[PDB]
């Protein structure tokens, strides 16, 4: 029990608000980099979509909006999906199948909420079959707003997931920014 | 109907003064009034503690290190209880930052192996006394801090002795801390006591696996710790929350073959070897065992009998062999009335 | 005694269409017992439309039936 | 010779021993003709012909038709009886 | 030390450094409810053992006397120049004893299923 | 010694980018069909995708489910992954460059496309389920009833030529290709071909099957991106079989005379571009093939099990049987059989 | 369309500094007029050009590199 | 240089080591793996005694048909199997030990014609001296091996190739026949 005292500083400089410095710091920004690049340019999530959102993401994979050209495929199994989309409402007999299909896929895994009736049951907000949005079954990243929301929005909410992508910040976490 | 269980009451008026009128029956969608802070709430504990405690409707404060493991904790309040907020123990700000709203405030932020950046003086008591020392300038009710179990300073471990040493700075602090020592903890996925058994190549150790401990129940530890968190009859009390009966580690290990049914390996090389063996696998990124926690293979569960048990705040704590098979379901592997039987059905179409 | 095999085309499945569980119990490749299960997307709307007006029961019928809305749309209005 | 005669012994003793199932006493056979094999083309190699080749390449398609036909016996002895035994038949 | 054992070795450890890379790198953090087979995110029972056609196990019981063919032609093919016009009729013989158990498979359909979806037959004969 | 790591590695280092490169240019070319954009968001012009996907999937985590043997479950990765690339040793780049020249490498070729079987079965009985099982039964059925038909097509060719080494195939491919003389051969190999590596024209586990994504639904990380490795592997390899005995394997003209024009002597600038010309011929051969599949891919359903079984056995199995019958006897009225 | 002239002579007329912002931006390469500029900074342009698809005529060239 | 010298004697421990892995195993189909390693085993020593034609056909006729089948089996039908307890197959071990010492030795018996039978046996271990390899230039064309058997297939021996015709119909009509249940 030879240590009894510490030099830890009292200002050291939150994730958000800190800039590297040192080598060390520049080749860990560097490898997490590369690491979150390729989390967005390959993104690949389950075909969940349910109901009237499911259409409007098969407009997602039409030949106007297409995800192709962004790295978006749908791998059609949890266990190779990044990501997960409810797109579409949750009653009451789904949300134990909803968290099944979320249990499953590995651990870097989001979650995107699309439509008006996936984040907080919507037009069927009062009924008696209806979860009242899967931010009770769910821990979900993005919202996408949109009763239909529109192929634009639904991208939109896409480039939004990426840009959370940009700064997790899994190698610089670990230096304990 | 729900019903506040928690709560003896609706009208709480806490310690500082702040008046709170708990609203509408139990459940999700209402409020009790509490704000808390649990600091370490993506931890094994503090994900039980801050599920019960936003299960009513207590505003929880969650002060994160990182952003990826705190989602799973956002399902489990209503919309607008949860509240995340970034914090490092190295930035007093934010310590003073998180607590300062706070009705009641718990930390279990401690860590079982040295880092580059923290050793077991920083996150133990310097860590403690940087938060109690806040938690004294905001003037807050209910302060309580969570210790380990053989928690005291003459002990050669290195943990323990500075657990002790953040008790003390703790109670020096602030007098009117709750200070609560629980056992060894299993629960679901839990850190080094039944995972850990679940799946290991070798299960090496020293001792003869002769150390006496008794193990509790995790969702056990934080009942009985919401418990206190909420009557003030358990302001400036020391805790232990020790389990029904006590175990060695071969008779856990036993206990855990016979429900797997399979053979869980056995080495018990000596104690030499085996420390510079983590010695070496200290360098290594993702957390490995201890080797101040070889030290604590020798020290056996110490109870303190000036000290207020489960039987206080009206618990009783589930043993570990009833419990036993639903935490080792996974990992569980899987004649002639049968052919006689068989007989009848058809196998080729 | 013929004995079947029992499946399921749950919800996740491509060619389900999302909601459809359908238990199918077949002996080799055949199907000999299909069972169709639905109310994974029932919601309650025809509850629902009780409690609304004409005018505001009208999205009520382009919601579902979502690939052809103009036609749920003339039905009621008709 | 040492190679093929000891495949050929323990491979034998293996089926001889074998209590627990069926297709262990299969691939036992299996691994006697593999046995088999190697002495003979062991003999040719020394002895300058393709004369105990010729018996090789013959025996491999039968030790084939030997694994077709006798395992279609096997499916033959499981239509009737929906699970085959440990000890044996 | 020709290029030709390099490669035979040298593929491996590529592969073996890609798993280890994965196992390395990536987290672990498994629970029960993450583990657990695939179906459709339902959960079922297993039945311990189903039935199966006939035709399934006779496709690849039936694959071996067909191979054994296919690899008893390969010595006559390196050959065929010494044995010009006798061993020609010798693999003729061979060749068309062959198609005539072919024959005999192909005319007692033996590979094929049939659909027991019979669209009802018999008429409504009355009273 | 250094000579030969380093001819290994940068044949290792030009036949694992392409595998990578197929995949891209397959979902660019699938977009075009289908009148829309491939990827163009990693790269320049959407190059280096493969690697975006290759770095993410190496960085997934790996389950075992709880019904599985985790070894076989990991193991059959790494012997598909071998079997579809220890197949690129035989196959010449011109006149005698292989891995390693040995003098019956077709007996190799078509040895190791036996191997390739097992890690379909096999992968069906890690993580046992009836409903997987019985879908790796269907896979690995269709999988030997194609191979056995494909090894057919290769005995028939090695009856005009009597050698198995495979550069000696391609110096008696001089005076004519082989696909134009036999060419039913050439639809009947290409669609065996299809079939080999189980390709969406004829496919029924990826898609069709009780798992939604073939028999390796369950996975995660590094046996992932061995099995699509191996896919697209076998892809190139039987592109690369059909290229060295049904197409001509190096051989594009004569280029005598334009040599005789250019050259004086031979040095290295000389060998250089003869071995330009030569892979060029066989990589615009291999990469005309690889577009075939993907063309075909883009046009068509799939099929039943039954319409599968019946295609193979009963369909093109007995037409095979007269090509042997008819070949032979052609070889035969005339007076030439192939010498040694 | 999607023709290798079309790219080679928009490159050619909005000058190879510019290419490289554009293909660093778009995958596409694109020549506009320059119909009027934000009040946040990002130049607008319209394509008079013969080959052009329908919804391809006026884009965005942003001014930061985090583009929303 | 002298490390490529014991290649032949490794093969053989290794493929003994290999029948232990196969007769002693949980899984039935961890075993029928293990006797595809042996195959592969023996393919190894096939090469290395100088034979490289034959262990491309034991992989592709053993392990690729064979194999295949057996695995195939294993797959869709019900086999109990019990694991290798100490407690019933103790009461094997004396004569498994009298039979390995007794077969064994009389297997290498058989390779040698002394009256006496302890000069049988020796002879069997006598073989230290290395064999002399002349370089003849009397054959003028490249007859591989696979080339003789095709010439001694076909013509010495046709009638063989034959009846062995006849032995693959019946490997057709055999299985077919047992399982169609006609009408
Ligand atoms: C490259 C090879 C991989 C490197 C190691 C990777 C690794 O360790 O990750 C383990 C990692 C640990 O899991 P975990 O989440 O930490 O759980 C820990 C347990 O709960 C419980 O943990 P535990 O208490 O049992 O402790 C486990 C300990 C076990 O330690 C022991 O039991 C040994 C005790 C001996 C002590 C005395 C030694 C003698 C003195 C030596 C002095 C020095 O093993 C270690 O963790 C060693 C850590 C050091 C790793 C060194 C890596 C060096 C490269 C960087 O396991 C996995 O990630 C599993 C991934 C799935 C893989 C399954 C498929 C693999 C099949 C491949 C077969 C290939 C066959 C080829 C044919
Ligand atoms: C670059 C250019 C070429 C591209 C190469 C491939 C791309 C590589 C980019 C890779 C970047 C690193 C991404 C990896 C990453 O962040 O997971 C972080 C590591 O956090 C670092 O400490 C990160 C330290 C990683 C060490 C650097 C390795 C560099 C890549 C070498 C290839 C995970 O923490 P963690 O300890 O909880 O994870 C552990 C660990 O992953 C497992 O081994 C344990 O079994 C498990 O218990 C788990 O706890
Ligand atoms: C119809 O919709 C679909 C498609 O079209 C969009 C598909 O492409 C597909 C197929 C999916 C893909 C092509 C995406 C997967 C691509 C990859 C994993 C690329 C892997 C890259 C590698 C293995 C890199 C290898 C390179 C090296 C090892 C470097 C050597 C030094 C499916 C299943 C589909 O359903
Ligand atoms: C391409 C990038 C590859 C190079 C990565 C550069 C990483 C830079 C790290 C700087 C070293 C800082 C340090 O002291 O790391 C010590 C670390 C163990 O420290 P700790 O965080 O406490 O984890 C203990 C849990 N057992 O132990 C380690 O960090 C060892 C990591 C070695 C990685 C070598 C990769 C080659
Ligand atoms: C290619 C490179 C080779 C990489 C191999 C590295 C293996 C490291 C993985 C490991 O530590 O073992 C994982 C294995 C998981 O199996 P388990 O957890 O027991 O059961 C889970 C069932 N869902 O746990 C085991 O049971 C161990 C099985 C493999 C034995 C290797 C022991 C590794 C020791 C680490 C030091
Ligand atoms: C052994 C693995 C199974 C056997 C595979 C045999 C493949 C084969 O046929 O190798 C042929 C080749 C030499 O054959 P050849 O045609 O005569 O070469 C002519 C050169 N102008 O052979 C070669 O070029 C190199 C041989 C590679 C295999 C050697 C491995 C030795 C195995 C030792 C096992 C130790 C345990
Ligand atoms: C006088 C001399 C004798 C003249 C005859 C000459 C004989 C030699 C010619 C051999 C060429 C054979 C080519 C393969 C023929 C396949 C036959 C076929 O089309 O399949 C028929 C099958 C339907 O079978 P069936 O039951 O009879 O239908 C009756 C309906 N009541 O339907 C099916 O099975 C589905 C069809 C599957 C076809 C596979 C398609 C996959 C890929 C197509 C490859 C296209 C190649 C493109 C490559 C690039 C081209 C530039
Ligand atoms: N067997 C047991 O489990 C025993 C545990 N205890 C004590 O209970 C408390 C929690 O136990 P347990 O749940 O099992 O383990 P934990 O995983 O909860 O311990 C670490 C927790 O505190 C955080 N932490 C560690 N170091 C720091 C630091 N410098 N700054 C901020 N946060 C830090 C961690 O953040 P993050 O979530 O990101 O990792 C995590 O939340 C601890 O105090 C422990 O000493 C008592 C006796 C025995
Ligand atoms: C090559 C064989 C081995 C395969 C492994 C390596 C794969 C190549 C990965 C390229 C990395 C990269 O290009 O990263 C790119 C990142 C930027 O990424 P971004 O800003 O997050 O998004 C941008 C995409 N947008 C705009 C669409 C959202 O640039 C960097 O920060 C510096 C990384 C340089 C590291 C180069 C290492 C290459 C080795
Ligand atoms: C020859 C074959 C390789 C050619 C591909 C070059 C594409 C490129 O180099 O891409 C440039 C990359 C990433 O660029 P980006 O930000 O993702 O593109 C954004 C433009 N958008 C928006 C149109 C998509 O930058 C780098 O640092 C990569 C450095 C490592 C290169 C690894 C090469 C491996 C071989
Ligand atoms: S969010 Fe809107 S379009 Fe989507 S399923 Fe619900 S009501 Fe239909």
């Amino acid at each position: 029990p030879r240590v009894s005292s510490s030099s830890m500083p009292t200002d050291f400089p939150l994730p958000s608000q800190q800039k590297p410095n040192s080598a060390v710091d520049y080749t860990l920004t560097t490898l997490d980099a590369v690491a979150n690049w390729a989390r967005q340019g390959s993104f690949w999530p389950v075909t969940f979509g349910l109901a009237c959102c499911a259409v409007e993401m098969m407009h997602v994979s039409a030949p106007r909006y297409d995800q192709d050209r962004l790295g978006i495929i749908f791998r059609a199994s949890p266990r190779q999906s990044d990501i997960m989309i409810v797109a579409g409402t949750l009653t009451n007999k789904m949300a134990p199948v909803l968290r099944q299909v979320y249990d499953q896929m590995p651990e870097p895994r989001w979650v995107i909420s699309m439509g008006s009736c996936a984040n907080g049951g919507g037009y069927y907000h009062f009924s008696y079959s209806v979860v009242r949005g899967c931010d009770r079954i769910v821990p979900v990243d993005v919202y996408v707003p949109g009763c239909p929301p529109t192929s634009e929005a639904l991208m939109y909410g896409v480039f939004q997931l990426q840009r959370k992508m940009r700064n997790t910040k899994i190698t610089r976490m670990w230096y304990r920014k | 109907m729900n019903s506040f269980e928690n709560l003896a009451q609706d009208v709480n008026i806490t310690r500082s003064g702040k008046t709170l009128i708990a609203k509408g029956t139990g459940g999700r969608s209402s409020r009790t009034g509490y704000t808390a802070t649990v600091f370490g709430a993506n931890g094994f504990l503090g994900s039980y503690l801050t599920a019960k405690l936003a299960k009513h409707g207590t505003t929880v404060v969650v002060p994160y290190r990182e952003e990826m493991a705190k989602r799973h904790l956002k399902v489990t309040g209503d919309l607008g209880v949860v509240n995340f907020l970034e914090m490092d123990l190295r930035n007093l700000e934010s310590i003073d930052e998180a607590v300062r709203h706070s009705d009641i405030v718990v930390n279990l932020i401690g860590r079982e192996y040295e880092t580059k950046n923290f050793n077991y003086y920083d996150v133990h008591v310097e860590g403690a006394r940087r938060i109690a020392e806040a938690v004294k300038k905001h003037n807050i009710a209910r302060y309580i801090h969570v210790s380990a179990f053989n928690a005291e300073i003459d002990s050669p471990s290195e943990f323990n002795h500075t657990k002790g040493l953040g008790e003390q700075v703790t109670k020096d602090i602030v007098p009117w801390a709750t200070i609560v020592r629980p056992a060894p903890m299993f629960g679901r996925e839990d850190k080094w006591f039944l995972d850990r058994m679940a799946r290991s190549p070798c299960l090496v150790s020293a001792n003869k696996f002769q150390e006496t401990s008794n193990p509790v129940h995790v969702i056990d530890v934080a009942a009985a710790l919401e418990r206190i968190c909420f009557d003030d009859s358990t302001v400036a009390q020391t805790f232990e929350l020790y389990g029904p009966q006590k175990f060695t580690q071969k008779q856990i290990i036993d206990m855990v073959s016979e429900t797997l049914r399979k053979e869980v390996r056995h080495i018990e090389l000596p104690k030499a070897l085996y420390q510079a063996y983590t010695k070496a696998t200290q360098a290594i990124w993702w957390p490995t065992y201890s080797p101040d926690q070889v030290e604590r293979q020798f020290l056996s569960q110490k109870i303190d009998p000036s000290a207020k048990t489960f039987n206080d705040l009206d618990l009783t704590p589930m043993e570990l062999p009833d419990l036993m098979f639903k935490l080792i379901r996974p990992y569980r592997v899987n004649v002639s009335q049968l052919e006689n039987k068989e007989k009848t059905f058809v196998h080729i179409l | 005694r013929i004995r079947a095999f029992t499946i399921n085309f749950g919800p996740q499945h491509p060619a389900a269409h999302g909601v459809l569980r359908l238990i199918l119990e077949l002996s080799g490749e055949e199907i000999i017992r299909s069972d169709p299960h639905v109310g994974l997307l029932h919601r309650g709307t025809e509850k629902l439309i009780e409690y609304k007006t004409y005018m505001q029961a009208l999205p009520y019928f382009d919601r579902l039936d979502y690939v052809s809305m103009m036609t749920n749309e003339q039905v009621f209005s008709l | 010779m040492f190679i093929g005669t000891i495949i050929l012994v323990l491979s034998f003793l293996g089926f001889v021993f074998n209590r627990r199932n069926i297709i262990l006493a299969f691939i036992c056979l299996e691994t006697m003709l593999l046995g088999i094999n190697l002495i003979l083309l062991r003999n040719s190699v020394l002895f300058d012909d393709i004369s105990g080749s010729l018996f090789a390449i013959v025996i491999i398609i039968l030790a084939g038709v030997e694994s077709a036909i006798g395992l279609s016996l096997l499916v033959s002895y499981y239509r009737l009886r929906g699970v085959i035994n440990s000890y044996g038949i | 030390m020709n290029t030709f054992i390099i490669f035979i070795i040298l593929i491996p450890i590529v592969g073996f450094a890609l798993l280890a890379v994965n196992i390395l790198l990536a987290v672990y953090k498994p629970y029960n409810e993450k583990l657990g087979a695939f179906e459709c995110g339902l959960t079922s029972f297993n039945q311990t053992r189903l039935a199966f056609n006939a035709a399934f196990i006779l496709v690849a019981i039936l694959f071996l006397p067909f191979d054994l063919e296919i690899s008893t032609l390969l010595p006559y093919v390196m050959s065929i120049y010494l044995v010009s016009n006798y061993g020609f009729t010798i693999v003729l013989l061979f060749l068309l004893i062959l198609i005539i158990g072919f024959v005999y498979e192909i005319n007692t359909n033996a590979l094929k299923i049939n659909k027991h979806n019979k669209p009802n037959t018999d008429s409504l004969i009355y009273k | 010694m250094i000579i030969n790591i380093v001819e290994i590695l940068i044949f290792l280092v030009c036949v694992l980018f392409s595998v990578a490169y197929l995949t891209v240019a397959e979902r660019k070319t699938l977009a075009y069909m289908q009148r829309r954009l491939g990827p163009n968001f990693v790269g320049y012009y959407g190059l280096l995708q493969a690697f975006a996907d290759a770095v993410k999937l190496l960085l997934k985590e790996i389950v075992l489910p709880k019904e599985s043997n985790y070894i076989i479950l990991v193991i059959s990765p790494l012997i598909t992954l071998i079997t579809a690339l220890i197949g690129w040793v035989v196959i010449p780049l011109g006149p005698g460059i292989t891995l390693g020249e040995l003098n019956l490498g077709i007996l190799f070729s078509l040895a190791i496309g036996s191997l390739g079987v097992f890690g379909s079965l096999l992968s069906g009985w890690s993580s046992n389920s009836k409903y997987s099982l019985l879908g790796s039964i269907r896979s690995t059925a269709q999988l030997i009833s194609y191979e056995l038909i494909l090894t057919s097509i290769f005995i028939i060719i090695i009856m005009f030529v009597s050698s198995l080494n495979i550069t000696t195939i391609i110096e008696t491919q001089r005076v004519v290709w082989y696909c134009i003389p036999l060419l039913p051969l050439l639809l009947i190999f290409f669609i065996a071909s299809v079939a080999e590596t189980a390709r969406p024209p004829f496919d029924l586990t990826e898609s069709e099957s009780e798992l939604v994504a073939g028999y390796f639904t369950e996975y995660s990380g590094s046996p992932f991106v061995f099995f699509f490795l191996a896919e697209y592997s076998n892809i190139i390899l039987i592109s690369a079989f059909n290229g060295y005995l049904l197409l001509g394997g190096y051989l594009s003209f004569n280029y005598s005379y334009l040599f005789n024009i250019l050259f004086n002597d031979y040095s290295y600038v000389s060998f250089l571009f003869e071995g330009l010309i030569n892979s060029s011929a066989y990589a615009i051969k291999l990469v005309f093939l690889m577009f075939s599949f993907i063309w075909v891919r883009a046009a068509f359903p799939r099929f039943t099990y039954d319409n599968l079984i019946n295609f193979c056995w009963i369909i093109l199995l007995p037409l095979l049987f007269g090509i042997f019958l008819i070949i032979p006897s052609t070889l035969y009225i005339f007076d030439s059989f192939p010498t040694l | 369309s999607s023709s290798l002239y079309r790219v080679l002579r928009n490159a050619w007329e909005v000058g190879p500094r510019s290419y490289w912002k554009q293909l660093n931006s778009i995958g596409d390469t694109k020549s506009g007029r320059l119909v009027g500029t934000d009040i946040y900074g990002n130049k607008f342009y319209e394509t008079d050009h013969q080959d052009e698809i329908h919804l391809r005529t006026r884009y965005v060239e942003y001014k930061e590199k985090d583009y929303d | 240089m002298y490390l490529t010298y014991y290649f032949i004697e490794i093969t053989i421990f290794l493929a003994i080591l290999c029948t232990i892995f196969i007769i002693s195993a949980k899984n039935p189909m961890v075993s029928i793996l293990y006797m595809i390693a042996l195959f592969v085993i023996a393919a190894m020593y096939l090469y290395l005694i100088g034979l490289g034609i034959f262990s491309l056909l034991y992989i592709m006729i053993y392990i690729g048909a064979i194999a295949v089948l057996f695995l195939f089996i294993i797959t869709l039908l019900d086999i109990n199997s019990t694991e290798l307890s100490v407690k019933s197959n103790i009461r094997d071990l004396p004569l498994v030990l009298i039979s390995l010492i007794v077969l064994t030795i009389s297997g290498l018996m058989i390779y040698s014609n002394d009256s006496i039978l302890i000069n049988k046996l020796l002879e069997a271990f006598g073989n230290d001296y290395n064999t002399i390899i002349t370089q003849d230039w009397f054959n003028i064309e490249n007859t591989t091996l696979l080339t003789t058997i095709g010439n001694v297939l076909l013509t010495n021996n046709a009638f063989i190739l034959l009846v062995l015709a006849i032995v693959l119909l019946l490997g057709i009509i055999g299985p077919i026949s047992i399982t169609m249940k006609h009408k």
